[PDB]
């Protein structure tokens, strides 16, 4: 407290993301549910170059 | 309960100028205190040792029993054993804790394990 | 209920001195 | 007749309070080892803690106790490393475990 | 406390770990859900040398 009181700037940094896609099932009802993005990222970094 | 003991130290010096007449005082003071602060709702806790025991024909598993505690005529509580006192097996003519090692704690009250038996003063 | 019991012993000492 | 009186005062005070239910609390440092024949996986035991003829609690590994493998002839820490404490003892690893005055 | 502040230092060992895997369903969606490589640490270490 007292180093921020002092004049000390305090700073947020992202460190992952969680979230879902969307598929379709048998019908048309988009589905998001245990489709979870953090299945693809490591390889999709791995085999892909970023521009 | 709660025993809370205290000491403490004091030392004053006072003048007094009147008129003509001067005067100093110096003091000393020495004190000790004594505290027992109770309550008279949860005035005890208790824990039993209790052991379970088979004498039917076949074996049973994940045991776990509701009990009463009665202390003359008036039931004290009824406790069912949540997780720490679920017995796994119980093969006949066995006690749970095998022969040789010591009886179990029955303490806990709620479901999730976190809260004790209380009983009043008149228990 | 709350029952609270406290006990207290103090002792105290004193020299003045005036004018003697 | 005045008077003027002027006066300094120093105090010091100590105190301890104490409850004697929960006087103390204990932790152990224990650690599994396996003598079968066949490894165990997501081992939790229960256990008694008995202080001289008083079974004092049964505590159940709820959580950051549970040893995950246990190969025959292989403690849980693998030898090297450091013992495993057992202090909670609720079912949501918030608790520890209370003593009293007597014991 | 006492212990810490005379100048005494204390160290973290890590115990284990615990993490699932990546398998493929019959559609090409990646699961990784149940699969902990828990199930196979003993195994692995049993019938394999280190290098």
């Amino acid at each position: 407290l007292k180093k921020l009181d002092a004049g000390k700037q305090i700073k947020l940094e992202t460190t992952q993301v969680s979230g879902n896609f969307g598929t379709k099932n048998s019908s048309g009802q988009i589905v998001t549910e245990g489709n979870s993005w953090s299945d693809y990222i490591s390889q999709i970094d791995s085999i892909s170059a970023s521009i | 309960e709660h025993a809370s003991t205290d000491q403490g130290k004091t030392v004053s010096r006072a003048t007094t100028n009147s008129k003509n007449s001067t005067a100093v005082q110096d003091s000393n003071g020495e004190s000790w205190n004594t505290g027992l602060s109770i309550n008279k709702g949860e005035s005890a806790y208790i824990n039993a040792n209790v052991r379970y025991y088979n004498t039917g024909t076949a074996p049973m598993y994940k045991v776990t029993p509701t009990t009463n505690l009665v202390l003359d005529g008036d039931t004290l509580s009824t406790i069912k054993a949540q997780e720490n006192q679920i017995g796994n097996n119980l093969s006949p003519g066995d006690t749970y804790p095998k022969k040789g090692l010591s009886p179990l704690a029955l303490n806990t009250m709620d479901q999730f394990s976190s809260r004790l038996i209380p009983i009043n003063y008149d228990q």
